This record gives structure tokens, C-alpha cells and sequence, in this order.
């Protein structure tokens, strides 16, 4: 009766998806997906984001047609004008979509709605992607928190005002020509490139985007793995932490279904006495509510690297990529990155500050490449990210943070198994060494079969060379800015 | 039918230690060229101000 286009763009779900809900409880849906690359200018998604959005776009297709309905997919020079031709040809009088807090879509949904409300559409937006909107917290005063265990102690001294919606019984379709909107299939909107196949076909073999493997994903971790989430989080190998980052990126699971799952197993364990089990529940908790701090962190704060001597050295950005630096860790992050699209957060922590604090690279080179090959590639965890390790945020690495890798492999590899799995070449080295083998007796170098050099690249940088650079480089970038 | 944990578990011990990373990135060439402005406009302020009404 009533007619409302919904546009999707990163909310691929059907469960808890608010847009979708309040369209289908109004009348009939027109839902569309609408490309416009000359809009995302700078973000323009990465090789693996992409290949992840077409799969998944193809699996909400499919949901949609089950249910009645369909996707229309429109890559198009302008989303307005896209917009504008969807609503002469459907004849719909609304427009509905889920906000996202990045930059570009922030103006362009703003952009939208102007444009809709003065050509006399009805337009409305909802909260399809966060448990806390930025804008509820703040503390005695009313201004933002500045630090993550205050924000996230203020939102846990607070209910979730999200409320999740039942999924529809159908969906009642408005359908329009291909034609009169410049339509397209899946494949002619170019997510994916001929000379990124190659690589792509590791990521296919290694993932199953779509909301439907969400579902199936994260009720395997609710209820066998949670409960061994604080100890299995603290290992860089093997069954690890939850593996939702990407779903969670794409918008196929409701994070308020993943904390309700959570939430709900940590009450039952706190009756069981199961302090453990609270313990890992806690833990995982606080991952989600990193994601909504770094929604927070974007939307309310408007950089002290600003005057940092960077080595633009193309060639050591090479090794760094290639995993030719010489730390076993670093380097078998990177092989891990290549192959599968995803790696730990700790190996995020140690490759990245690697590339700034070992090497001087720039840190927007190391961006760019996470960019281009993380499956999750999300502009606000990474940004958090980049924040964290370079000093730039309250509580987290130091700038002048130089972590010993011998120690960085007994915390978070303690069988040494990440190295011996990513670096064959150097399984053989007794595990006291495994994580930085130029501190090794020759003699046990040469009874492991390890020869830096030919079959393990010696260390690119000395450490205690790396720590003077780096003290140079901290004292210029302060001299500097005093000086400016 | 396999779970995704399961199936990445197997496509790790498959690849692991056998995929070299390619000698191009392909982005070579934009490396000396690279602003955050984008999160300072006008246009931006007007729109996180917006938003916040509409709610
Ligand atoms: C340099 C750096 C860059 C990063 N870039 C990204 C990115 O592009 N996309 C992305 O999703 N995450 C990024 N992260 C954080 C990232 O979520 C974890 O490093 C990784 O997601 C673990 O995946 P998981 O689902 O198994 O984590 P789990 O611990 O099992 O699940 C926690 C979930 O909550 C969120 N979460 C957990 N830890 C963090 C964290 N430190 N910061 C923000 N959110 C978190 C994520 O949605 C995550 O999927 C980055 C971290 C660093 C240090
Ligand atoms: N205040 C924070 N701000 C941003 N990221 C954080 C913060 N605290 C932890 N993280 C992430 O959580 C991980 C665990 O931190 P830690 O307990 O200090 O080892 C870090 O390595 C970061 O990736
Ligand atoms: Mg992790």
C-alpha cells in the first residue's frame, strides 16, 4: 500500500535490521544497492572489502528474493540522481536507509536528505549498526569521555536504548524495468577487478560472506567458544577470538544480537559460579565496545605525528609487506595477512608498529595496505587502531614504546606454534629463540638449520639501532612543532 | 558441510608457509604521493549536527 525504497549499503542483514523492519511494517519495499565509486573518493574500498561486498551482495539477493522481493543494484555518477529515478519509477513517497558515521556518508546521507525533504519525499534513517549512538554519552559536564575505560564504564552505568526488531513474515514488492533506472547485475557494478582474481581465490577458499554464515558463525562461538574467549584471545595462533570482524564490518549480524548472545551467557555463568566464563563474556564485551568507541572517537573529535621525520623508503615498505623483516612475528603477520585477509589483533598491534617505530615508515603507507587487504577493513576500528599504537590516544601504546620481540613471543605464542606454522623455515629453532633468532648461539642456529640470510632474512633493522633512530625521531618531531 | 572457523582452520594448514606475497603490490606508484580533512569540513560539522536532531 504504502511504497518505501530502502537503501542498503553497509547493513547486509535481514534479522535486527531497523530500516528494513520499519519500510516493510509501512507497506511494500523497493530495497536497492547503489554504487557510486566517484563519492567515496579517498575510501574507495580495498581489493578485499570489495571481493568480501560481492559475495555478500549476492547472498542478500538471494535472502531477498526467498522473501518475496529483490535487490536492485544501480552504479550510478551521482547517489542522489539514482535515488531521485528509483522514486519516479516505483512511485514511493519515503526513503529509509541505516546512518554510517564515516565522513563521506555522513554528508552524502545528509546530502540525501535536503535534497528528498525539498523535493517532498519522507526520508528517516536509523541506527542499524551501534549499541550506544556517539552522541549519548558524555559525562557530568556534557562533553566526550577522551579515554576507553571511562567511555566504556559510562556505558555500562547505562541500558542499550537499541530495540531489536522480529524479522518479516513477506516482503511486498514494488518492481521497476531495469531499464527506466540504469540498473545493473551484480558483476557489471566492477567490485571486482580481473588482475585481483588470483589473490581473491585465497580468500574464497577461506571465507563464506553473507548474513546467513554470520548467524551460523557467531552461534558456534556463543556456545562453544565464548567460555574460552579470555584464554584463547591471548594466543595469536589457532582458534583465537570470535572471527566476526568482517560480518560485523558488513553489517550481516546485528551487534545488538552478538551482545544480547554474550550478555545473556554471562549472566547464566554468573550463577553457575563459573568465574572464568564471566571472566571470557567480559572480555569479549569489551572488544564490541572498542568498536563503539571508535564510532565515538570519529564523530566527536574533529595528528601529533604531524612533524614526524617518515623514511619514505619504497624499499623497506617492500620487505615490510613481503615479510622480509626479520621478525619472526611481523613477518609471519604478514604472510597471514596475504593469505587469509585477517589476522590477530596482537598481530595488527606488532606489524603495524613495526612499520611506524622499526622502520619509519609512513604511517598512511601501512593504512593503505591494511586498507587494500583486510576483509574487515573499517575506516573507524582502523583509524582507532593506527591511534592506539602511535601514542595519539589516552591510554595506549607510547610513542617511544619499543616492544622486545623476545617477550612479545612468550606473552602471545608461548609454544612458539605461529611462527613454526607461518615460517616453516625456522621451526626447527628451540622455542627460547624461535621470536628472535639473531640473539641465538651460532651453534643453535646451526643445529635448527637456520641461516640468516639465505633461508631467513636478517634483521632489517638492529633493535637497539631502531630505538636511537626512534629517539631521534620523537626528538625532532617535538623540536619541530615548537618550532612551527 | 564445515563451519567458517573450521573451513578458514583448513585453509590455513593448507596455504600456510606456501603463498609467497607478490614481488607488486600494484600501488607502488601512489606510495610518494601520500587528506584528513575529511573529517573537518563544514559540510561534515553541519551533518554530525543534523543527525543528532533527527534522533
Ligand atoms: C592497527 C590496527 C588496525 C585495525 N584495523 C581494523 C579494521 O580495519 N576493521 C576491524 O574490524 N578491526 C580493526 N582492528 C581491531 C580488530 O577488530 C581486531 O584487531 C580484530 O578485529 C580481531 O577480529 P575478531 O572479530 O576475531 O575480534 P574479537 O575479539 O573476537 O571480537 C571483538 C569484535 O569486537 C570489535 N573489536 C574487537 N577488538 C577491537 C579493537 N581493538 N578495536 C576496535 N574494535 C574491536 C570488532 O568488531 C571485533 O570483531 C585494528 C586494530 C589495530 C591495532
Ligand atoms: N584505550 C584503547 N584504545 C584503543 N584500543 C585499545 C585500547 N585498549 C586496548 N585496545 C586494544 O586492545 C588490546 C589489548 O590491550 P592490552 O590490555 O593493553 O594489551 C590492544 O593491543 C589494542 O588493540
Ligand atoms: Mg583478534
Amino acid at each position: 500500500d504504502k511504497k518505501t525504497i530502502v537503501w542498503f549499503r553497509r547493513d547486509l542483514r535481514i534479522e535486527d535490521n531497523p530500516a528494513l523492519a520499519a519500510a516493510a511494517h509501512e507497506g511494500s519495499v523497493f530495497p536497492v544497492f547503489i554504487w557510486c565509486p566517484e563519492e567515496e573518493g579517498q575510501f574507495y574500498p580495498g581489493r578485499a572489502s570489495r571481493w568480501w561486498m560481492k559475495q555478500s551482495l549476492a547472498h542478500l539477493s538471494q535472502s531477498l528474493k526467498a522473501l518475496g522481493s529483490d535487490l536492485t543494484l544501480i552504479q550510478t555518477h551521482n547517489t542522489i540522481s539514482a535515488i531521485l529515478d528509483c522514486i519516479r519509477v516505483t512511485g514511493p513517497t519515503k526513503v529509509v536507509f541505516n546512518h554510517l558515521y564515516d565522513p563521506v556518508s555522513l554528508v552524502r546521507d545528509h546530502t540525501v536528505k535536503e535534497k528528498l525533504v525539498e523535493r517532498g519525499i519522507s526520508v528517516q534513517s536509523y541506527n542499524g549498526d551501534l549499541l550506544y549512538e556517539p552522541w549519548e554519552i558524555y559525562c557530568e559536564k556534557g562533553k566526550p569521555f577522551t579515554s576507553f575505560n571511562s567511555y566504556w564504564k559510562k556505558c555500562l552505568d547505562m541500558s542499550i536504548e537499541s530495540v531489536m526488531l522480529p524479522p518479516p513474515w513477506r516482503l511486498m514488492p514494488i518492481t521497476a524495468a531495469a531499464e527506466a533506472i540504469w540498473a545493473c547485475s551484480i558483476e557489471e557494478l566492477g567490485l571486482e577487478n580481473e588482475a585481483e582474481k588470483p589473490s581473491n581465490a585465497l580468500l574464497t577458499r577461506a571465507w563464506s560472506p553473507g548474513w546467513s554464515n554470520a548467524d551460523k558463525l557467531l552461534n558456534e562461538f556463543i556456545e562453544k567458544q565464548l567460555i574460552d574467549y579470555a584464554k584463547n584471545s591471548k594466543k595469536v595462533v589457532g582458534n583465537s577470538t570470535s572471527l566476526l570482524s568482517p560480518y560485523l564490518h558488513f553489517g550481516e549480524i546485528s551487534v545488538r544480537h552478538v551482545f544480547q548472545c554474550a550478555r545473556m551467557k554471562q549472566i547464566i555463568w554468573a550463577r553457575d559460579k563459573n568465574s572464568e566464563g564471566e571472566e571470557s563474556a567480559d572480555l569479549f564485551l569489551r572488544g564490541i565496545g572498542l568498536r563503539e568507541y571508535s564510532r565515538y572517537i570519529c564523530f566527536n573529535f574533529p595528528s601529533h605525528l604531524r612533524f614526524f621525520p617518515w623514511d619514505a623508503d619504497v624499499d623497506k615498505f617492500k620487505a615490510w609487506r613481503q615479510g622480509r623483516t626479520g621478525y619472526p612475528l611481523v613477518d609471519a603477520g604478514m604472510r597471514e595477512l596475504w593469505a587469509t585477509g585477517w589476522m590477530h589483533n596482537r598481530i595488527r598491534v606488532i606489524v603495524s608498529s613495526f612499520g611506524v617505530k622499526f622502520l619509519l615508515l609512513p604511517w598512511k603507507w601501512g593504512m593503505k595496505y591494511f586498507w587494500d587487504t583486510l576483509l574487515d577493513a573499517d575506516l573507524e576500528c582502523d583509524i582507532l587502531g593506527w591511534q592506539y599504537i602511535s601514542g595519539s590516544i589516552p591510554d595506549g601504546h607510547e610513542l617511544d614504546r619499543l616492544d622486545n620481540p623476545a617477550l612479545q613471543g612468550a606473552k602471545y605464542d608461548p609454544e612458539g606454534e605461529y611462527i613454526r606454522q607461518w615460517l616453516p623455515e625456522l621451526a626447527r629453532l628451540p622455542t627460547e629463540w624461535i621470536h628472535h633468532p639473531w640473539d641465538a648461539p651460532l651453534t643453535v642456529l646451526k643445529a635448527s638449520g637456520v641461516e640468516l640470510g639465505t633461508n631467513y632474512a636478517k634483521p632489517i633493522v638492529d633493535i637497539d639501532t631502531a630505538r636511537e633512530l626512534l629517539a631521534k625521531a620523537i626528538s625532532r618531531t617535538r623540536e619541530a612543532q615548537i618550532m612551527i | 558441510v564445515l563451519s567458517g572457523r573450521d573451513r578458514l582452520k583448513r585453509h590455513r594448514e593448507e596455504v600456510a608457509g606456501k603463498v609467497p606475497i607478490p614481488d607488486s603490490w600494484g600501488k607502488e606508484g601512489l606510495l610518494m604521493g601520500w587528506f584528513d580533512a575529511a573529517f573537518t569540513s563544514s559540510q561534515i560539522v553541519s551533518a554530525r549536527a543534523a543527525l543528532m536532531a533527527d534522533s
